[PDB]
């Protein structure tokens, strides 16, 4: 895995990832 | 006026008590056989009618036509008990006198015999209430006790009392009343009473009684004074109503259909009255653990939640158990980092979006 | 000094009455029954004086010395009665009872209730003193191995007629509290004068079942009873049954479990339980868990309940009942995401 | 109380302050069980209360000195829990600060002795606080505590700490082979167990607790290789849990020590032991196995009522599925 | 001299602030004639209970007559102010817990007023009566004299028994806004002739959460603190709040990666001893708001339209995926700074732990 | 008969006190202008002054000459309130008389008037151990204290104080001296009592106070005695620490290295020696503090530290922040949980095994 995955997981921080972004209602503008 | 309806129809005879059958054939057999014992307690829930129950027994035992199971009600042994003025039924609150001096003057009285009845009755409530010493001197009383005298306990700890205090007397322990039979009693209390009433309304009434008939008439009573004097299965929906709130449960079901506006709504509903947010996620996956057991096993819902008995039901056959999982872990880990968050209202707001649209990586 | 059972007492105080007598055990209804016992046979005899009293730190010896060095005019052949600490005897207390077993006379008819003493508190003066002139009955509740026997001879003194299965659900409903259980008999009679108890009729006065007792769930979660497990725990959160007794006896069951399950990878079950010496009727319902749940089952539930009893040791929360209810369907077949096991 | 070789040099230096007058009012002593501060703390009140000092010792001879001996002193105060109790109220405290009010019986200083500050319940804490901060003249206090983090920030910060060491190692080996007949590495082992504190390791050779350890380390050698650790329950499960969880903590440290490699080990009494556990776990699994020995000891040592047999069998059985392969191990947070 | 709190208690129902519906409904009961023998009153605290049992009271047992508009002039009105009424019985719950001083309240219900028309007993605090003063209470409650009211106020409501629910009227007041608040404190400034500004009667009005006592003390410490005048420099100084312009420029620089800024902008606030606690609150509070305007446009409130588009800038800019790990980051940052050696070395550390796991620019790597 | 610094000198007068200056600008803008309220709490940490700025109204307040800021400290009642024997001021403290029945004796008194002063004040401190029926019994009298009586409150903890309580009474809060108050006020104090001392023993004991003041003048003495009555750097590095500088940077150094064997005997010799674990790890985690800082901007190194300024440079270009922030990470876990620990030695151990584990 990804060194940095790794130091976050040892870290005890967890990561959060869109799964439903139709969900949110606003410019959240998450794509560049 | 009117009077209270619990007050008004206090059961009078053996026949108008509800349900309770496996204690009033006993003790009517145990009449008309002669078979009586010193001591009687009685143990139950509250509103469960252990001290009409003795009420009656100590009329019927000093009925002038005799020891029967039917008091004729008309004597003037009768009269007195119901008006409460009988002069050899003794009748105690053992909560308001604890003290041993307070009880030794009334336990004194045994000496004397009895005036205008077969047996002197004494009626002890709120047995559990007394001081140590206060039974010792009981134990005392009760360890050769005269011929003449009966002693009648009701109270709803019988765990407090002293071993040797139980080990002397017949103990009945009363049960529910279930729902039809507080139903058919409002029913025939309204009735009597020329108070206008719909089935439904009788039916939600015995429904949140939960088993207790004195529940059952002080909220036949709120229903009377909310509609005026009439009632209503409108009146009785709202007055269960304002009783319910019910955010959880609706914050719950947007959440699993992911409706963000909803949710915000309940939420501001929520914090309109004052309610404590970590308590509001304790219920939320307390309600999510119910509806994963209930998927597992049907048999899980029990009739503590009867009246959202359907909705649940709904929930567990409808949403996915891997949906209620990821819930259930979401608002673990929203709980976790609520004391920290900069407000409680701001952490419930921000578990409540991830849940609706951000899933966790977990490692590996 | 004589040892009986209470069975034995009556014949005993018909062959004489003996100056003392010692009751000892832990069971308040064959105490009671004892004490009713001796207390007519000494009315018979002439004892129409009774005397009782508490032992405690805060007690006026003086009192019970003067009785018993003072005479009668006329109310002769006095009775005394003292109730022991259910901790038992100290020094202090040893030398008072010393002192007053030195003040006895033939008018004076001695009884003494209390807790099962001890090597040390049985090595005493004043027990050495009476031990010639002493009758000790032991009255101590029965196992359920021996509850049947008691039962049935109950009945049979009651005039009444038991069935098997009557008996059986009788000591299951009441198993460890005889007090119930004579209260329930007497009531049957009661209700049915012609003295014919039928299993079904019993099994209306189930009904009832009140509370205190968790063990009923416990087994139904042993038995792979999910349904009536379910139920039986719904039935005690009801009732409000302490939630700690139901975490110590599910823990109690669940430790001998696991113990069974780590030891029984190279030894039969059977054999398991004879070295614990489990009772068979138990056997039974505890081989079907052993026979019913894997090794990862019994360390998922033992986690559980860990968490649950530090929760209640440490925050006395009033949720233990959703947690009793995971656990009771994690004893269960049901897979059960793990998740709500916070693992 | 003896009176260690130990002591000599740190009481002479308190002494003489008292011999300047320079003394603080209120004393803290730190120093682990067994050190001996009681029987410094003994002598500086036996000195403060003599009525015709010489030099740096009490006469033995004055009226003070054979109160003392005799244990009657009036103007000598000790606060100490209840036979049956386990800390110290604050109805004590409360007294002997109304009793502190008045003067002394013999017109000399009183001294006041806390046999353990830690054993010191919040309100008696709170309350000794104002009596503390401002006592009367020819007034003095003795306090002992081993955690002086445990005690209450205001109470610490109205007091002069002083700090015991142990003595050195060789001195301390020396001690103990006088004391006890041991093996040398079975002596030194025992006193690092103990923080290198004499008189500990003494008492762990004088009771039963030197077999408890072999037994427990017996049993550790049967279970790390077949790796049923659920055997240990027995060695584990007895009213001194918290010692044997320590020794088994040492134990999978030094291994870890040795894994890493290290030139001393706590426990070299039995070098096959540690490089057993360090040849068959993995330096994840033994970190992720100590830290739970520790929080499950800690937890023993706090939570009051906790059942014993329940959490350690809960962790052998964690431990046991923790070696597992491909089983998630906990990460310490905050 | 006297409190504000209690100088300006409302005397009249054209008084109160809020609760329309209440209001609304008791001057409906009294004008129609319609009165219940059993009132509760639910709410958060400082919302006006006890202001509203007082009124009804009043309008119960004014000499005119029963009306929802009391004189407020005649002398039972004047004794109610003064609390001097003889037959207003009133009843400190959390003191009198006991069942025996409740036997000895009701032993004397039968009793008819001295004075006035109604009897009625208002009970504060009555979540604090035991369980049996809660059981007595039901038959007497149930059935009271034809000249008897019972009015019950609480904080916590759910303690009651259901029984004891089932025997009253509920209503239930609502926490009042910031709008609400601010004008009150506008009106009271502007009768007592006292200098005031905006942007400090906002920021007391938000330091109060919803509760009117809250905001009348802190207006009176910050008139203290303030010398006669309630300046923004002094109501911020009397709550320690930093700039928002100050957190939202350290949260744009942490934003932008550039760590000079960072450094800069903490050396700046050291310089004026700003608390390091209040900052890492006011940054997580920053966030959440960004946060909940990418969940909907209409989450901002108005109190923020000075910064308003600027947070906007950020909705349109920042994925929600970095606002979640920024905010987790300073969570922990806060949940370690009790242990940190110094709370300014946690904040730097926390921040620099922010830089260094920056999703778009890290910091760069060693060779 | 000798009194320690800390009450010898207990600050007499509003200019003799340190910090504080909002409460004291307040305090005097309110008797200036005549608005004088009849409740104040003070809300702080420990040894602030809230007992001598209590102390201090009440002498204003009952002055001979006038209500005024400035006391004259000469007439009677300044003299009698220093000596803590005044009539008219009485004292409770509540840590001892939380009982309700004696607030309620307290309370039917207040009807008498006042003796010799122009009010009645009652200061109570530790308030917060008061039982609730005794606030409950405070608040009627607090919302109406009669004319001639005033109530002063001292508390640290005010957060168990109920909000009733607090919405009728001026609160003030005191903030934490500062490092550098703490260092002045110490100084003045040394130079007023012609003590020898030394800008580094200052500097230490001032950072060693940790925002305390009376913990500092509790330090100071204990240095003068233990120094021949004389501060010296030498006693107070003794009573201390501070010989871990140079051997937490070789400590840091080793476990960043990832070689057990440095590490472990770095430590046996730091038990050898005797030295506070404790202050190792405050020293590592601010040396780990200062190499992320230097990343970040080269000139962040703080000048004071010029002699260990390669090895620190080294350090930082060698090792990526995200390593530095994981060992500061493991060092704090490390140190909250050292008194859980069995022993402070094997919970330093364990976070250094711990910390080793980070090395690819
Ligand atoms: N079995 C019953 N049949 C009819 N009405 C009942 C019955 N039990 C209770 N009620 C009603 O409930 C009222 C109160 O009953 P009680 O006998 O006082 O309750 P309780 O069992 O005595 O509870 P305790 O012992 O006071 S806690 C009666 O006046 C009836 O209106
Ligand atoms: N709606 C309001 N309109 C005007 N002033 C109000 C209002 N609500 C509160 N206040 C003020 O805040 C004070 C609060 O008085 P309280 O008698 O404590 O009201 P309360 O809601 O009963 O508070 P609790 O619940 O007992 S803490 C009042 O005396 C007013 O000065
Ligand atoms: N602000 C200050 N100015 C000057 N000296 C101070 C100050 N604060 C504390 N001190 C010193 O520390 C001693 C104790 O101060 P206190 O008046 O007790 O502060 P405190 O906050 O009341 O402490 P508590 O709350 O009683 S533990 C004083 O006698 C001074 O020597
Ligand atoms: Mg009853
Ligand atoms: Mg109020
Ligand atoms: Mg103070
Ligand atoms: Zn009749
Ligand atoms: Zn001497
Ligand atoms: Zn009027
Ligand atoms: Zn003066």
């Amino acid at each position: 895995t990804s060194r940095r995955d790794w130091q976050l997981q040892q870290l005890g921080i967890t990561q959060w990832s869109l799964r439903r972004p139709g969900a949110l209602q606003g410019e959240i503008a998450i794509a560049i | 006026s009117y009077q209270v309806l619990a007050r008004k129809w206090r059961p009078q005879t053996f026949a108008d008590v509800v349900g309770q059958e496996h204690v009033l054939t006993a003790l009517a057999n145990g009449l008309s056989l002669g078979r009586i014992h010193h001591a009687y307690l009685f143990s139950g829930t509250r509103g469960v009618g252990k001290t009409s129950i003795a009420r009656l027994l100590a009329k019927g035992l000093n009925c002038e036509t005799g020891i029967t199971a039917t008091p004729c009600g008309v004597c003037d042994n009768c009269r007195e008990i119901e008006q409460g003025r009988f002069v050899d039924l003794i009748e105690i609150d053992a909560a308001s006198r604890t003290k041993v001096e307070d009880t030794r003057d009334l336990l004194d009285n045994v000496q004397y015999a009895p005036a205008r009845g077969r047996f002197k009755v004494y009626l002890i409530d709120e047995v559990h209430m007394l001081s140590r010493h206060s039974f010792n001197a009981l134990l005392k009383t009760l360890e050769e006790p005269p011929e003449h005298v009966k002693f009648l306990l009701a109270t709803t700890d019988p765990q407090k009392l002293p071993v040797t205090i139980l080990s002397r007397c017949l103990q009945f322990h009363l049960k529910a009343l279930d729902v039809e039979q507080i139903r058919h009693q409002l029913e025939h209390i309204l009735n009597e009473e020329h108070i206008a009433h719909e089935p439904r309304a009788l039916q939600l009434l015995a429904r949140a009684a939960e088993g207790s008939l004195r529940d059952a008439l002080s909220l036949t009573d709120q229903a009377i004074a909310s509609g005026d004097g009439q009632v209503s299965t409108q009146a009785v929906s709202a007055m269960l109503g304002t009783l319910d709130d019910d955010q959880a449960l609706s914050l719950v079901e947007a959440m699993v259909e992911a409706n963000g506006e909803r949710v915000m709504a309940l939420i501001n509903e929520a914090a309109a009255r004052g309610i404590e947010w970590e308590a509001l996620l304790v219920e939320m996956l307390g309600l999510l653990h119910r509806i994963a057991m209930v998927q597992l096993s049907p048999a899980a819902l029990g009739n503590d939640m009867a009246a959202i008995e359907l909705r649940m039901r709904e929930l567990a056959r409808t949403i996915p158990p891997t949906d209620i999982q990821l819930y259930y872990q979401t608002l673990l880990i929203g709980r976790k980092e609520l004391p920290y968050a900069p407000d409680r209202r701001m952490g419930v707001e921000m578990t409540l979006l991830r849940a609706l649209a951000f899933h966790p990586r977990m490692p590996l | 000094m004589i040892r009986l059972y209470p069975e034995q007492l009556r014949a005993q105080l018909n062959e004489g009455l003996r100056a003392a007598y010692l009751l000892l055990g832990n069971d308040p209804l064959l105490l009671q029954e004892s004490q009713d016992a001796v207390r007519q046979v000494a009315a018979a005899q002439g004892f129409e004086e009774h005397h009782t009293f508490s032992i405690d730190p805060n007690t006026d010896w003086n009192a019970i010395f003067s009785l018993c060095q003072a005479m009668s005019l006329f109310a002769s052949r006095q009775t005394l009665l003292l109730l022991l600490p259910e901790n038992g005897p100290n020094a202090a207390i040893n030398e008072q009872l010393l002192t007053l077993t030195g003040l006895l006379h033939d008018d004076l008819l001695l009884i003494v209730r209390g807790n099962k003493l001890s090597k040390a508190q049985e090595n005493a003066a004043w027990f050495t003193a009476l031990a010639n002139r002493s009758v000790q009955v032991t009255c101590q509740t029965p196992e359920q191995a021996q509850l049947p026997r008691w039962v049935a001879a109950r009945a049979k003194q009651l005039n009444l007629e038991l069935d098997d299965a009557a008996n059986q659900v009788l000591c299951y409903c009441y198993e460890g509290n005889l007090l119930a259980l004579a209260q329930a008999l007497e009531r049957l009679s009661l209700l049915w004068p012609d003295g014919k108890l039928t299993l079904p009729r019993v099994e209306q006065a189930v009904n009832d079942a009140a509370h205190f007792t968790p063990f009923h769930w416990v087994d139904a979660l042993l038995m792979g009873k999910s349904k009536r497990a379910l139920h039986i725990l719904q039935q005690l959160r009801l009732e409000g049954s302490e939630p700690v007794i139901l975490l110590r006896t599910l823990q109690r069951e669940l430790l001998l479990l696991v113990n069974l399950k780590r030891q029984s990878a190279h030894t039969p079950l059977r054999a398991l339980f004879d070295k614990h010496r489990v009772w068979q009727n138990r056997r039974g319902m505890m081989g079907e868990a052993l026979n019913r749940l894997s090794q990862t089952q019994l360390r998922q539930a033992v986690q559980l309940l860990t968490r649950t009893e530090l929760t209640l040791k440490q925050d006395y929360g009033q949720s233990v009942w959703a947690e009793l209810e995971g656990l009771s369907l994690l004893l269960c077949h049901k897979p059960l995401a793990d998740v709500f096991i916070d693992g | 109380m003896r009176w260690y070789p130990w002591l000599r040099p740190d009481f002479e230096k308190l002494v003489a302050s008292y011999q300047a007058g320079r003394g603080h009012h209120a004393l803290l002593i730190q120093a682990l069980p067994g050190m001996g501060d009681d029987a410094l703390i003994y002598a500086l009140s036996r000195y403060l209360l003599c009525q015709q000092p010489q030099g740096h010792k009490s006469c033995g001879h004055c009226r003070g000195c054979q109160l003392m001996q005799a244990g009657t002193h009036p103007d000598y105060y000790t606060l100490a829990p209840e036979k049956g109790k386990n800390t110290l109220g604050v109805d004590a405290v409360r007294e002997v600060t109304e009793k502190l009010n008045e003067h002394a019986r013999l017109g000399g200083a009183k001294v006041v002795w806390v046999t353990d500050a830690a054993l010191l319940t919040d309100a008696a804490a709170n309350a000794l606080l104002k009596t503390l901060e401002e006592p009367p003249a020819e007034t003095w206090f003795f306090l002992a505590t081993r955690e002086p983090e445990r005690l209450l920030a205001t109470l610490r910060s109205r007091c002069r700490l002083h700090y015991l060491a142990p003595p050195p190692e060789q001195y301390a080996v020396t001690w103990l082979s006088r004391e006890v007949t041991m093996s040398q590495d079975a002596l030194l082992a025992a006193l690092r167990l103990s923080a290198g504190s004499p008189g500990a390791a003494l008492a762990l050779f004088q009771g039963d607790n030197w077999q408890a350890r072999e037994t427990l380390c017996q049993a550790l050698a049967y279970s790390v290789p077949s790796g049923d650790w659920y055997s240990l329950l027995a060695a584990l499960n007895h009213e001194q849990a918290p010692a044997r969880l320590h020794w088994l903590a040492t134990l999978l440290m030094d291994a870890l020590k040795r894994h890493h490699g290290a030139a001393q080990v706590t426990n070299v009494d039995v070098p096959g032991l540690v490089a057993e556990l360090a040849n068959h776990l993995s330096p994840s699994r033994l970190q992720a196995i100590l830290g739970d020995v520790c929080h499950i000891r800690e937890q023993l040592m706090s939570v009051t009522g906790i059942n014993r047999e329940l959490l350690i069998t809960d962790l052998l059985l964690r431990i046991e599925h923790y070696l597992q392969p491909g089983v998630v191990l906990p990460v310490p947070h905050l």
